[PDB]
């Protein structure tokens, strides 16, 4: 972008400054008030989002809830009362929803659509006129791929 | 501490002589995620 | 100099004429002793001239 | 006054404060972003009908700052006062403090644990135990509070990992076992075993409003089917216990090979089936599932998206959050019962005094004793409000009060003032309820006492209460090492900044502002984001001017390695009395035993000496002759006597040592290298010629003399410098770990531990780094690893800088990163140049 | 369950005074109460029919013999009664 000459003081003495690692521009951008003189119209960015650990399913014949071995194995090894004080439930007591199965055919697809981009994570909405839907916006919005020429980066 | 229809090469950014930033070490995302549009067999070859 | 004209906040740094055509390692470095000495020199020269006769 | 619509009357909350048994003072804490403020949002939605979450955004009802909204992280600990019902239906009054989970704001937790009795630790079920959780378990045990653990984000075990049920049970059991291990490491109490059978561990998911213990879900069974003792049924839903459908019993042996555990069979799999039928089968089999569970919805409610519909189904199913209330009542004491260890721990002068016995009963009338720790700003920033708890008596609006500071003693009576209480509030997050009286046991917001308060204060009565002493200051969990220098842009606007510099010193507990001898204004901090918030709040709220900030540097310290070659003797300028010393370094690990209060002065010379002669194998002539440690509060520098009684009369020596200890305490700070403090040294007095006349034994002769003796003994025994080292934990995917090893290779660091997280595809990297190299480290990782790896860093220890700080033969080229032998000389010369000393110091200077 | 039992559990921890069928008045802090009126109370001032005042520190009253209880006055703003 186009832009929107300092004397030697007691304050900017380079004999007082320890030069160990070079300070860059992204240090000024991530922390706008620590390393910046005259920080006029900066905006405070988002800090951090927790790591979404969603793992994609490649085989439809596998069950929807499965120990996918990208997950690391858990290492294996309390006031438990005795069996003599016999607690007995009434006969009509059941666990909840025992007739329904644990997973169906639409379970893994329903979980995979929960982490879909807009509007594929939705199930209802309004229509949009066809010239207001960019199809290229993510592609130049993400980053530049490696090995591209100069003019494509520009 | 102290007309031209093309774009010129002097307008370029990311000309930085850093070992961390030239090789930015892109992600592959658990061997499951894919970069969109670039060919999937070619992405499985360059992993 | 600091007897008649004290400086509690070191304000004689702001307003010091300095050569901008040279780089910063080339032009005058504004250390506090040197700025106070220059203010003292110019005041001692200014005291010798009556302002009704001539003025610096 | 105007107030939002609340499910209970405010006169009920006004009348409920007068009973000190029905109150709980609870601090919620945990690691960064493990679901604290969202659980507080769920509690506010439970207590308020007109406050609801947006469909796309988090509420953050207790995040009221603009920085807390723009950054997305918690900054300041915020209180709230609510009334909640338990399982059986009894109303309780909760004072809940939301503390920020970031490590650099750990000082915001220490100010929160001074005025509370119980700790609720939130732990992510996906990530498990992290750095700040491990630090807060230690900080909650060492402050002597009861600890309960709530496991948040169990839906990530459902919708993200897609994990089998008994493996998720194994994950939860591993998390609880790690909590029990971290408790048993620090606690001496063997009765602190955490288990869900005791009602001590609660399970929760904050995003979809899920919260249950064993007892609440057993109460759900008792409300669904009936005729079930739910308190007995909840005693057998954890561990290796099995439901046998033949005899209808709970047996520890396997009925079949495919028999699941009772926690999987009764609790966890119905949760999986509810989430599965809501998410995957909303169109086909959801009305049958909702008709079986007994939940009816509107047709307009059935057209919502997946996440608000799942939150609505879990909210209509589980209902009110009674298990959290049951846990915080069963395992956290009332302020009447739990007052005695609080007075024993925090009140100076002991519990055995007259005022300690009066505060030990939480008497709502009598001596008014209050302890204020937090200072809040207004919307205008021109005045502050004090915030604390009422230990004894009832505080009133308009009453004259006596504010006592941290420098107050009964001998001095200097740090005290008489002020007038303007208003009194009880604090909710986004509004404040004004009252005219607050009894004992509650929290209180006081207007009109903010002028003598710096960090903490004690509120007493003006007339009577003559033996009132102050409470202890806040003992923080870390030490701020980052130095930054500030100046104003216009030098004429210097008294404006000096206004704001003493205002941000009030709202920030661990902030340290000072003025150097060269005129530089130095602020101490613990990290980058901390001083970023310091600069934001400072400028935008207290300065409205432009402020120049210098390059950040870390705080250095001084030490020795060898024993001095020659005895160091010096006389007073009265030329009658001489002091001679040899300086030596301490053994490995004793400094930390001083710092962590294992070794203590004030002891009556027996157990003290037996510790030295038992563990570190000190002689009896050496253990019985130690006198003092550090500058000020017990710094790890030690005064030792070696004067034999055959040559030096100890009855005359015992009169001058009251001046020697002042000499040492004032000489062990601002040492001769670069005016800093000492680390890991002992100071051994060998010869002493003591004056006979009392006028030659003045302190003005001998205290700068002993200062010069200290300085000579330090300069002769090969002096070195020490720098702070940070502990770093890196959370990264399976391939970015090598990139982390690549990045840490250039900042003089080393990786100590690389451990796979059980139950998660992420790894943990535990390493050490120099704090002077840790500027921009997080940005380097989050740029080189595409933002995937995340890292947090805390202060850990001190180590010796390589190089000679006295080698004048080394020439230093400016503006260049110097290699390893040049480091100590560069650091020492540049700190002397910055602080304003001479360009060198000599061996024969003192 | 009914409304007065929720009010009885609401008054736990406070000082109530109960009169039973034997004409004896027991005043003190209510510790525990159940669905039925079995009341565990502590620090009890005891008034008999003739007028003797006693100090009994732990009392457990069966709910069958109770005429009535007397509750604190600030329960009119309790949520179940509104
Ligand atoms: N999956 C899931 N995410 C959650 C849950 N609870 C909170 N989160 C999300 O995690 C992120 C952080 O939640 P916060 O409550 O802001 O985290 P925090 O603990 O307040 O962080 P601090 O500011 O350190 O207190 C937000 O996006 C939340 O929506 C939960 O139960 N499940
Ligand atoms: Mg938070």
């Amino acid at each position: 972008f186009e832009p929107l000459d300092e004397d030697w003081n007691e304050f900017n003495d380079i004999n007082k400054i320890i030069i160990r690692q070079p300070i860059r521009t992204e240090y000024k951008i991530a922390f706008p008030y620590l390393y910046n003189n005259l920080p006029h119209h900066v905006h405070l960015t988002w800090y951090h989002t927790p790591n979404v650990v969603f793992i994609k399913t490649e085989d439809p014949d596998l069950p929807a809830f499965y120990f996918d071995p990208l997950i690391n194995p858990i290492s294996h090894r309390e006031p438990l009362p005795d069996d003599d004080e016999e607690f007995e439930l009434p006969e009509f007591v059941e666990p909840f929803l025992k007739d329904t199965p644990l997973y169906t055919d639409n379970t893994a697809n329903g979980i995979a659509l929960l982490w879909a981009p807009r509007p594929f994570n939705l199930r209802s909405g309004r229509t949009r006129r066809a010239l207001d839907i960019p199809l290229v916006k993510n592609w130049y919005r993400e980053h530049c791929p490696a090995g591209q020429p100069v003019k494509v980066r520009v | 501490y102290l007309f031209v229809f093309e774009w010129d090469a002097s307008e370029d950014t990311s000309i930085d002589y850093n070992p961390l930033y030239k090789e930015r070490h892109q992600v592959q995302l658990l061997g499951r995620g894919f970069i969109a549009g670039i060919d999937l067999k070619q992405q499985k070859r360059e992993q | 100099y600091l007897t008649e004209h004290p400086d509690p906040n070191n304000e004689n740094i702001v307003g010091y004429n300095n050569k901008k055509c040279w780089p910063r390692d080339a032009r005058m470095r504004l250390m506090k002793h040197d700025v106070n000495l220059g203010r003292a020199v110019f005041w001692d020269i200014k005291n010798r001239l009556p302002r009704s006769v001539t003025t610096v | 006054q105007t107030l939002p619509v609340t499910v209970y009357e405010m006169d009920f909350l006004a009348d409920l404060m007068d009973n000190s048994e029905l109150i709980r003072n609870v601090t919620l804490c945990g690691h960064l972003h493990h679901g604290k403020t969202c659980f507080v949002d769920c509690l506010i939605e439970q207590t308020h009908p007109e406050i609801r979450k947006r469909y796309d955004q988090d509420l953050c009802y207790t995040d009221i700052l603009f920085t807390e909204q723009e950054r997305g992280v918690g900054i300041k600990s915020t209180p709230v006062t609510v009334v909640l019902p338990d399982t059986k239906g009894k109303s309780y009054l909760f004072n809940i403090m939301d503390t920020p989970g970031h490590v650099n704001f750990s000082d915001e937790v220490t100010a929160g644990l001074r005025i509370s009795d119980g700790v609720v630790l939130f732990i992510d079920a996906a990530e498990g135990v992290m750095l700040n959780t491990e630090r807060l378990i230690k900080h909650a045990v060492q402050e002597r509070l009861a600890v309960t653990v709530c496991i948040n984000k169990i839906d990530r075990l459902i919708l993200e990992l897609k994990l089998p049920p008994t493996d998720a049970y194994y994950k939860l059991r591993h998390i609880v076992d790690e909590v029990n291990g971290l408790i048993s490491m620090y606690s001496t109490d063997e009765n602190l075993i955490l288990s869900p059978l005791l009602g001590n561990v609660c399970f929760s998911s904050s995003q979809y409003s899920i919260c249950f213990t064993l007892g609440s879900f057993a109460k759900i069974y008792a409300d669904t089917f009936g005729d079930i003792n739910y308190q007995e049924f909840a005693k057998r839903l954890w561990g290796d216990i099995y439901f046998n459908p033949k005899t209808r019993k709970f047996t520890k042996k396997a009925p079949t090979s495919s028999s699941q555990r009772s926690f999987v069979e009764f609790i966890l799999e119905p949760l999986y089936k509810i989430l599965a039928q809501v998410v995957g089968d909303v169109d086909t089999s959801l009305p049958r599932t909702l008709d079986e569970l007994g939940i009816h919805l509107t047709k307009e409610e059935l057209k919502l998206n997946i996440r608000p519909l799942l939150r609505l189904v879990c909210k209509k199913f589980f209902g009110e959050f009674t298990g959290f209330v049951d846990m915080c009542v069963q395992h956290i004491p009332s302020p009447k019962v739990g007052a005695k260890p609080k007075i024993e721990h925090t009140y100076t002068g002991g519990v055995d005094s007259d005022l300690g016995e009066a505060m030990s009963d939480c008497d709502p009338d009598g001596p008014l004793m209050c302890h204020t720790t937090k200072m809040y700003s207004t919307d205008d920033g021109v005045q502050f409000h004090a915030f604390g708890r009422v230990l004894s008596g009832t505080i009133h609006a308009g009453q004259p009060v006596k504010v006592l500071g941290e420098n107050y003693t009964l001998e001095d009576e200097e740090d005290s003032q008489i002020c007038t209480v303007g208003r009194l509030w009880i604090s909710v997050a986004r509004y404040h309820i004004e009252v005219n009286r607050v009894p004992a046991g509650n929290w209180v917001l006081i207007e009109g006492v903010d002028q003598p308060i710096v960090k903490t204060a004690t509120i007493t009565e003006p007339r009577g209460n003559e033996e009132a002493q102050i409470f202890r200051p806040l003992k923080f969990n870390t030490t701020s090492v980052i130095k930054i220098a500030v100046e104003p842009v216009n030098p004429s606007e210097l008294p404006k900044m000096l206004d704001g510099l003493r205002k941000v010193n009030k709202s920030y507990p661990s902030l340290t502002t000072k003025v150097e001898e060269s005129g530089e204004h130095v602020i101490l901090g613990t990290g980058e984001l901390y001083l970023d918030c310091v600069m934001h709040d400072l400028r935008k709220m207290y300065s409205e001017i432009d402020i120049k900030v210098a390059d950040p540097v870390v705080t250095f310290c001084e030490t020795v390695v060898e024993t001095s070659s020659l005895k160091c003797f010096a006389e007073t300028p009265n030329k009658k009395n001489k002091i001679t010393m040899i300086a030596e370094p301490l053994e490995k690990g004793l400094a930390e035993d001083i710092e962590n209060e294992v070794v203590q002065i004030t002891w009556n010379r027996k157990k003290l000496g037996e510790f030295f002669q038992t563990k570190y194998d000190w002689d009896l002539l050496a253990a019985r002759s130690i006198w003092a440690f550090g500058p000020d509060a017990t710094g790890p520098n030690i005064l030792v006597d070696d004067t034999l009684p055959s040559e030096v009369d100890k009855a005359l020596l015992g009169s001058v040592k009251d001046s020697i200890v002042q000499g040492f305490q004032w000489g062990t700070r601002e040492g001769p290298l670069c005016d800093e403090l000492i680390r890991n040294v002992k100071f051994k007095i060998l010869d002493a010629v003591v004056a006979q006349e009392p006028l030659h034994r003045g302190g003005g002769q001998i205290i700068p003399t002993a200062r010069r003796v200290v300085y000579s003994a330090f300069l002769m025994a090969t002096p070195r410098l020490m720098e702070p080292y940070y502990f770093v934990e890196v959370q990264a995917p399976a391939d970015c770990v090598s990139a982390v090893y690549t990045v840490l290779a250039r900042r003089r660091g080393h990786v100590t531990q690389d451990a796979p997280i059980p139950g998660s595809p992420l790894y943990t990297i535990k390493a050490f780094i120099p704090a002077i190299d840790s500027f921009g480290f997080e940005t380097d990782l989050r740029t080189h690893t595409q933002g995937q790896a995340f890292s947090l860093s805390v202060f850990h220890h001190w180590q010796i800088v390589p190089g000679d700080p006295l080698d004048k033969s080394i020439v230093i080229r400016p503006l260049e990163p110097q290699p390893a032998p040049h480091l100590a000389r560069e650091f020492m010369i540049k700190t002397r140049r910055r602080k304003g000393l001479s360009e060198d110091v000599s061996i024969s200077k003192f | 369950i009914g409304v007065p039992i929720k009010v009885l559990h609401e008054a736990e921890g406070h000082i109530v005074t109960c009169e039973t069928n034997t004409g004896e008045v027991y005043r003190g802090k209510l510790i525990e109460a159940e669905d039925n009126m079995n009341c565990q109370m502590s620090n009890i001032t005891v008034t008999y029919r003739d007028g003797r005042v006693a100090q009994l520190e732990q009392v457990y009253i069966r709910g069958s013999k109770i005429r009535f209880l007397i509750l604190p006055d600030m329960l009119k703003n309790a949520p179940m009664l509104k």
